[PDB]
């Protein structure tokens, strides 16, 4: 039969296999899971939607097929493109904070105005001192943290990369997730043409916005001065 | 052509988002410069005196208000207590309420700077705007005398002193920007709906106890009831302006949508009375130069906003 | 120019506009307005010329901020894989001291410095985005440059102005009035640290006391007297 | 008011001025709950002391590269007194002071430096209380720490001495602790050196030294008792383990 | 209290079958949200849920998602803290059975249930309130884009709350706290009917809304 | 114990779900682990108990009393639980506390009349629990300790109320027992070990009093890794299993 | 008419310190920075501020939290924060004497806190964008007069109370911006702007006086 197109949690899409001729093998992608349901005292192995949205069964290289569910009509995973803010810099690595995962801000509330009237970090106020670790995951504006090692900045010339010429504190960097890493940090990479600095300000965040002029250079419109970055290719 | 959703753009470059929107004559909250969010009110729905016919016995809420502005919701409830007293327009003869503001954001734990400062400023502004005279919180104790011999009846006048103490619990759902104004207005409507329960009595002392049904109006000075407004002053950066196929500054009303809250550092906040007088004024020039013109436009807008908020219901 | 003038933050800068001026401490070039503005309270100092004059503001400070070519006295507070963690001042951000950053140093031959040892070093790197770096050798030749361990002395906390005056101004009499009483070894650290060691503990103590008392007093001519009263060995 | 000290030289419980209460101790009482453990009875004081460690630090903070971290947890149960306390004592300043006191006591006795990058957690439960509880805590800690095989320089014996008028009374109970000032002593081994000296109520200076004199002596006896247990428990469990 | 204005200390407090409306996605500063209002004869309730997550966790790496559930008293301080935490633990079990935790390593999902309104004119009400909590949490989780193996439903009868998944074939939750002694089967049947209705209403809400 | 590898979990689960179930120590599905109990060791208290399990789990219960007006204090029995290494704020501690308070509610948990002294005064029973050690859900452990403590509890005898100075009356009451069961596949297990609880599909808390399956009854996740749904017949199995293998626990606990 | 007492560099174990006294309001402030911040305070591109206000009587409450908030609102644009990325500045104010009825007013304390904080920031050597000065102003019930630096007595009978903190540049002749205006009570626009003109003049006076006070004890520390 035809796969249903709308999907909700607990809804069964299709059995594990199907023949129409060759025997399609169904792989549970994002938004689905392979669950073994029980019916009539007997076993049924089915792909079940775990999300609300349109199901998709697309085809990639007897031959198995990817079954997923897309919302409409999140969490950093390996291969996901995340938009980050450079927080720390060192000769070995660049510390960043994940601000968005796949056009989706994380966290949903950054905690603005929580700490008062000045310019205060997410945990720079009174609330951070009195946070209940026992009853909550993390504090108000707490973000997933990430690391871009110097080796994982470029595809080539990885041995002698100067991270100071690649990123600056405050820069918005488009990166991809290499590994889950540990509890504190994801491990990220910018070693691709579409990955790297997508936003930057002159004088380390103090000046006005600069625009990307060349692969390794941005410049300020009002000053004319040029600064060295690893720019992600626009368009 | 790389593209960011307005949400994540507000996260990534709040300043750029704000400037870019302002170049089109709009704001990242999709309202124009002097356009306030509309407000909707459900008044006295949580109170025990909500239904005069069938008064809720278990309920202890003296006053109630549910405000909604934009997508933000504020629920204010007024409870009460009694303190034993011991031993003009001047501030000494006035009282205030004791509010606890709980702004619903992801965390759980003790109060944030936001909640604490909003609570305290609510208290202080209630005190200084002189909306609640101490005299109005005075309790006139009736006495419970025994029916003949066999039960009990209470007699109220148409011997120690006592005073009413008002408490306010204010919860804020779906916060998108500064919420002090909403809390203030909500607390105002809530205070207007408060009914003070009547109280009676029987080195040793007997307890005072509130009547179950009878209640007298909390008489507040309606003359001194103000409403809250806030404004941002933004300096236009020539480079971030859209083509829309030498320095300027614009005034913005009713801040929201993070981009504004993160970017704007020059702010004005006003408690203004419908009569024309002002109860509170706060100027913070953290960013752009605050000029007299901006102050005057702010006062004007605050007063029309006040007339609006005081008239729109009843 | 040659006439030094008192100046407050926000005051109008009084140097010649057409004359090129390299800017030192106290003077800030606004990233957005490109205006030259004073940000420290103190004495404005304009050097003669050469090729451009230096404009800087000498101001009273107690907190050291790492700048290159500075001679500093640190204390080892940690040992890493290829570097020492050093403290130039309590509560301040630590500074890195490479294991390679020593005379006759290789991966096989390592320096013998432990946690708690005094090190006299030169700030070789002080980037505004990176952790500061110090060294105990001539970076050019790789041999000893008068840097290294300081043993069995006494350290003295002092304000930055006093230390700079002690290292650079030869008309400063403190060293002379000290030499008048005893023989001593001294290391001067622009981070506000003065190391002193005499052959006899008594004399080192005397030096400590008189140097600190001299530090607290603004008048320069008093020093001699103080030294006298201090080397009279009262209790 | 009543004969705290009769002319005959007897107390309410029937002891003399220089006699300890009944003191019994047991070692390795909770082998499945802790590395070291002790159950201790001093008069009516009943205390469980648990020593967990040396072990990996819970946080990758609280880790010291040069020495072990020593923590002490004192749980005074609500049923330790005759009248149940409706309030917990865990965050009371008295209990915190006691905890920090015990910690700073055994920081100088336990060779923490030979256990770097470890944590030693001491967990104490006061099941029953009858005065002189501080010295009891001390003794329990000593016993349990020794049971854990954790190196230390010597025993530390805890005792209390009250001062009734001119005469000092050794090892005071609850009734004696009231209507009288008491001195608590933490004595190191058989020495005259004091690890702990606690006086919380007013005492005539000129009579303080005397109070210490018997106290030390008493503590020595306490040591002799703890020792006497350990050896036995040693002698028993080193002979049976053989063959 | 140093962090709150509690006023004078001398003062003392003043002493003296059902229709459903379901909505989602009205709270802007969280990932998921749900409004559930219930109206039976002489009894009206209404509560709100908010799902913040998946967020970061403090501590060591966790192989799967970590769910927290926080019940907040609305208006009246109607219930005991211990009982609230007990119910919280119950719900935690249920949605530990329902949520696909494998998808969210080193990540925490915090759920808040505000018990805004609970006035029943009839003259231990926790039991009757639990199924609506479960409804709201399932709705808010589905709204937050949090993956669910099924739509957790529940029903209440004679102090017996039973939470089902998979068309009522299997049980994810069972709560029985006094509320008289009756045989198990009819409580199961009634709670299962409630569950099926609630399920239909929830999917309906998830098809008109999301 | 806790934090088993996926391989270990798979092995244990396969053994525990096979028919019949193979438990890691070879126990029958209805068999308990050896425990021993001591009573009457705390003189200051009206009752006292200590229970030690074979896996090291140790609990201590104290029974104290105080005179109260029924009218001002409708609850004549209060359970306070203190687990070592867990703050009093902790979720599990308050959950256990609430549960135990409900099992022992003077309403119908136990017979309130046995506490009555005068039409205005009675003994309030303070049950203080101190869990020294636990490697699994300690609810049954605690319940058993409380049972033993209450069955050996003595109260001052009445003669404003005045009491006999030396003579005391044994508190006569039938204390309830709370049982904990592990649901693994289609098998029900009594007295689940830590490793068993780590792989259990779910759990069943079942109260029991005067020889009857009484409330509270809960479903409880013994872990967070393998919490799955279960069929009703399993619940019925658990109930039947308790009411079948409960009187022997009762006669074992009540024989002194 | 308005005379103040002020001292600089009075504390030994901080980078900067000040003592500010106006009438009976007495506030001592200390500053430590730039130092290493804890991770939760750290900001990538600018200086982070830890601000603390202690009351003269009792223990810190929400009142002092509001004081800290407004003090932060004043000091944030004052400090050249981008000179110290990922660094902390510790600013602590200890109110020694309120000089006003604490239960009803706190404007004197706030103003003196701003002044003292500014002075201590100057003493510490921290980059400031410009100078600053704060005064308390009251409008009385019957006279309806505008009193700059009002006494506690004048405050008791005040109809409105005001805190005016202004930002000064160019020798203290130009008003760069209004850092803070905190107005509470009953007042109108005309009263407001009269109050603002008089307030600005008096604040300029205060800037001059403060400049003199600063140079008086900073100049001897430095070399020609
Ligand atoms: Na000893
Ligand atoms: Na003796
Ligand atoms: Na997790």
């Amino acid at each position: 039969f035809q796969f249903p197109e709308i999907a909700y949690p607990g809804k069964l899409i299709c059995p594990q296999y199907g023949t129409e001729d060759i025997i399609f093998n169904y792989v549970p992608g994002p938004g689905t899971k392979l669950i073994q349901y029980e019916h009539n005292g007997r076993t049924l192995e089915a792909i079940t939607a775990t999300l609300v949205g349109t199901v998709r069964c697309e085809e990639e290289k007897v031959k198995n097929i990817l079954v997923s569910v897309l919302p409409g009509t999140n969490l950093p995973k390996e291969g996901d493109i995340v938009l980050t803010r450079v927080t720390r810099l060192s000769l070995q690595r660049a510390n960043v904070e994940i601000l968005a995962v796949e056009d989706k801000p994380s966290p949903i509330d950054s905690g603005i105005g929580s700490n008062g009237s000045g310019i205060v970090a997410a945990g720079g106020g009174s609330g951070a001192a009195t946070f209940s670790v026992s009853q909550a995951s993390s504090d108000l504006g707490e973000t997933f943290r990430g690391i871009i090692r110097s080796q994982d900045v470029r595809s080539t010339d990885r041995d002698r990369v100067k991270v100071i010429e690649c990123f600056k504190p405050g820069d918005i960097v488009r990166a991809q997730v290499l590994s889950l890493g540990d509890g504190t940090n994801y491990y990220l990479t910018t070693a691709r043409n579409d990955l790297g600095v997508v936003f930057a300000r002159a004088a380390n965040g103090a000046g006005g916005l600069m625009y990307a002029t060349d692969w390794q250079m941005m410049t300020s419109p009002v000053t004319g001065a040029t600064e060295k970055r690893k720019c992600a290719k626009p368009f | 052509p790389i593209t960011f959703p307005p949400e994540v753009l507000a996260r990534i470059s709040p300043e750029l988002s704000l400037q870019r929107h302002l170049s089109l004559g709009i704001r990242p909250c999709l309202r124009k410069y002097e356009e306030f969010r509309d407000v909707a009110i459900e008044n006295n729905t949580l109170s025990r005196y909500a239904d005069a016919g069938n008064i809720d016995t278990k309920n202890n809420i003296l006053g109630s208000n549910v405000l909604k502005s934009g997508k933000t919701i504020v629920i204010t409830s007024i409870t009460g207590g009694i303190i034993e007293e011991t031993s003009e327009d001047i501030i000494a003869n006035y009282a205030s309420v004791y509010p606890v503001v709980e702004v619903e954001r992801g965390r759980v734990g003790a109060c944030t700077d936001e909640e604490m400062t909003i609570s305290q400023k609510l208290h202080d502004s209630i005190l200084h705007s002189r909306i609640l005279p101490k005299k109005a919180l005075k309790v006139k104790a009736g006495v419970r005398s025994a029916n003949e011999d066999g039960t009990f009846s209470v007699l109220y006048p148409d011997k120690r002193k006592w005073s009413y103490v008002l408490y306010a619990k204010i919860v804020v759902l779906s916060r998108t920007g500064p919420v002090f104004d909403l809390c203030w207005n909500s607390l105002m409507y809530a205070l207007q709906s408060v009914k003070l329960p009547r109280a009676f009595i029987d080195r040793e002392t007997y307890e005072i106890i509130c009547d179950q049904t009878k209640s007298v109006p909390l008489m507040i000075n309606a003359k001194n009831i103000a409403f809250a407004s806030n404004y941002g002053i933004v300096e236009l950066d020539p480079e971030c302006q859209l083509q829309n196929s030498k320095l300027n500054t614009v005034l913005i009303a009713d801040l929201d949508t993070e981009a504004e809250e993160t970017s704007i550092h020059s702010t004005i906040s006003i408690l203004a009375a419908p009569s024309g007088n002002y109860k509170q004024l706060t100027l913070m020039g953290g960013g752009a130069k605050i000029t007299p013109e901006m102050i005057k436009r702010s006062l004007l807008l605050s007063r029309v906003r006040a007339d609006d908020l005081s008239t729109r219901f009843n | 120019d040659s006439m030094s003038t008192f100046i407050f933050p926000g005051d109008s800068f009084p140097v010649d506009p057409t004359t090129p001026v390299k800017l030192g401490p106290g003077i800030y070039c606004d990233p957005n307005t490109q205006e030259i503005r004073p940000v420290n309270t103190g004495v404005l100092h304009v050097s003669a010329k050469g090729k451009v004059q230096t404009a800087y503001i000498d101001y009273s400070s107690k907190r050291y901020i790492p700048s290159v070519n500075d001679f500093v006295i640190g204390v080892i507070i940690g040992t890493f894989s290829d570097s020492y963690k050093v403290s130039l001042q309590n509560f301040s951000s630590s500074v890195s001291l490479s294991y390679m950053a020593f005379p006759n140093a290789s991966k096989k031959n390592r320096p013998t410095l432990q946690v708690g040892d005094l090190v006299y070093a030169r700030v070789c790197t002080a980037e505004k985005e990176l952790e500061a770096e110090i060294e105990c050798f001539d970076s050019t030749t790789g041999r000893d440059a008068g840097f290294g361990i300081l043993e069995d002395g006494m350290i003295i906390d002092v304000n930055l102005n006093f230390a700079r005056q002690l290292l650079f101004n030869n008309d400063f009499p403190l060293l002379k009035v000290l030499a008048a009483h005893t023989k001593f070894e001294v290391a001067i650290g622009l981070n506000g640290k003065i190391w002193v060691k005499c052959e006899e503990l008594s004399n080192t103590l005397a030096c400590y006391r008189t140097i600190m008392e001299c530090c607290q007093k603004n008048d320069t001519a008093a020093f001699k007297d103080i030294a006298k009263r201090q080397f009279k060995e009262i209790l | 008011r009543l004969e705290i000290y009769s002319p005959e030289g007897l107390r309410l419980d029937g002891r003399r001025w220089n006699e300890l209460r009944r003191f019994e101790s047991s070692i390795n009482t909770h082998p499945h709950a802790a590395d070291g453990s002790s159950y201790m009875e001093q008069g009516n004081n009943k205390i469980i002391t648990l020593v967990k460690g040396p072990k990996e630090p819970r946080l990758k903070s609280q880790m010291d590269t040069s020495k072990a971290l020593l923590n002490v947890s004192v749980n005074i149960t609500k049923f330790s007194k005759f009248e149940r306390s409706k309030s917990s004592h865990k965050n009371e300043r008295r209990v915190l002071e006691i905890q920090t006191s015990l910690v700073r006591m055994f920081e100088k006795n336990v060779m923490l430096n030979i256990y770097p990058r470890t944590v030693i957690d001491i967990e104490i439960h006061v099941l029953e209380q009858d005065g002189g509880i501080m010295g009891s805590l001390i003794n329990g800690i000593t016993l349990a720490l020794i049971d854990a095989g954790i190196s230390m320089f010597d025993y530390i014996s805890g005792i209390s001495v009250g001062l009734y008028d001119t005469t000092p009374l050794l090892d005071t109970n609850s009734l004696e602790e009231n209507a009288m000032s008491t001195v608590t002593l933490g004595v190191v081994g058989k020495s005259e050196k004091l690890s702990l000296l606690l006086v919380e109520d007013k005492i005539p200076l000129d009579r303080l030294e005397n109070v210490l004199a018997i106290g030390i002596a008493g503590a020595h006896r306490v040591r002799d008792l703890m020792d006497e247990e350990l050896r036995k428990h040693a002698q028993k469990r080193v002979s049976n383990a053989s063959a | 209290d140093r962090r709150r204005l509690l006023g004078p200390a001398a003062a003392k407090p003043m002493a003296f079958e059902q229709e459903l409306s379901l909505h989602t996605g009205f709270i802007e500063n969280c990932n998921g949200s749900a409004l559930v209002e219930a109206r039976s004869l002489g009894h009206q309730t209404s509560l709100i849920t908010a799902v913040y997550g998946p967020r970061s966790i403090r501590g060591s790496f966790t192989s799967q998602g970590t769910i927290s559930i926080q019940l907040k008293n609305g208006l009246l301080e109607k219930y005991n803290t211990n009982e609230l935490k007990e119910v919280s633990s119950f719900l935690m079990g249920i949605f530990n059975s329902v949520v696909n935790l494998s998808r969210y390593p080193k990540s925490g999902i915090d759920i808040f249930v505000y018990l805004t309104y609970d006035k029943d004119l009839t003259n231990s009400q926790i039991s009757s309130l639990i199924p609506h909590c479960i409804t709201s949490i399932t709705l808010a989780l589905a709204d937050a884009g949090i993956e669910l193996v099924d739509m957790a439903g529940a029903g209440e009868a004679n102090g017996t709350v039973v939470s089902f998944i998979k068309n009522g074939e299997e049980i994810v939750g069972f709560w029985k706290d006094d509320g008289d002694d009756e045989d198990l089967l009819e409580c199961l049947d009634r709670c299962k009917e409630q569950y099926n209705r609630y399920r239909d209403l929830m999917i309906s809400c998830l098809m008109n809304q999301e | 114990h806790m934090s088993l590898s996926v391989a270990e979990k798979s092995y244990l689960y396969d053994s525990l779900a096979s028919t019949p179930s193979i438990r890691p120590d070879g126990r029958l599905p209805h068999q308990f682990r050896p425990i021993e109990i001591f009573t009457d060791f705390l003189p200051s208290s009206n009752g006292s108990s200590r229970i030690i399990a074979s896996d090291g789990s140790e609990c201590i219960v104290s029974i104290k009393s105080k005179v109260v007006d029924h009218h001002v204090e409708n609850e004549l029995l209060q359970v306070d639980v203190d687990i070592a290494g867990q703050r009093d704020d902790a979720l599990v501690v308050e959950t256990i506390t609430s549960l135990l308070n409900k099992v022992l509610k003077s309403g119908s948990g136990v017979d309130s009349s046995k506490l009555q002294l005068t039409k205005k005064y009675s003994f309030k029973i303070f049950v203080d629990v101190l869990v020294i050690s636990s490697h699994s859900h300690p609810i049954s452990l605690i319940s058993f300790a409380i049972y033993s403590a209450l069955n050996s509890t003595y109260l001052p005898k009445l003669i404003l109320p005045t009491f006999h100075d030396y003579d005391m009356v044994k508190l006569d009451i039938n204390p309830p027992l709370v049982f904990i069961l592990a649901v693994v596949g289609n098998n029900m297990l009594l007295d689940p070990a830590a490793n068993e609880s780590e792989v259990a599909n779910n759990g069943l808390i079942i109260s029991w009093s005067n020889g009857k399956i009484t409330s509270p009854i809960r479903s409880v996740a013994l872990n967070d890794s393998n919490v799955k749904s279960f069929k009703p017949h399993l619940l019925k199995q658990g109930l039947a299993m308790v009411e079948k293998y409960a009187p022997d626990v009762v006669r074992s606990l009540e024989n002194l | 008419s308005m005379s103040v007492q002020a001292e600089i560099g009075i504390l030994d174990h901080v980078d900067g310190s000040s003592e500010f006294v106006s009438q009976d309001t007495k506030v001592i402030c200390s500053v430590t920075g730039p130092i290493e911040p804890k991770a939760r305070q750290e900001l990538p591109t600018q200086l982070a501020l830890e601000i603390i206000v202690r009351p003269a009587k009792g223990v810190a409450t929400t009142r002092e939290k509001v004081l800290e908030d407004k003090l932060r609102a004043v000091l944030t644009p004052l400090i050249t924060r981008h000179c110290y990325p990922r660094q902390l500045c510790q600013i602590t104010c200890q109110i020694l004497e309120s000089g006003e009825d604490e239960a009803e007013f706190s404007l004197r304390e706030l103003s003196c806190c701003i002044n003292a904080a500014f002075l201590a920031l100057v003493d510490a050597g921290i980059a400031l964008n410009s100078m600053c000065a704060s005064i308390p102003i009251a409008i009385i019930k019957d006279t309806s007069d505008i009193i700059v630096d009002p006494t506690a007595e004048q405050l008791k009978i005040s109809l409105s109370v005001h805190t005016l903190a202004l930002e000064f540049v160019n020798g203290g002749k130009v008003v760069k911006n209004v850092l803070l205006l905190d107005s509470n009570g009953d007042f109108n626009e005309d009263q407001l702007f009269s109050l603002l003109e008089l307030g600005e003049q008096k604040c300029q006076e205060l800037v001059t006086n403060i400049r003199r006070i600063i140079q008086d004890n900073i100049s001897p520390r430095l070399v020609v």
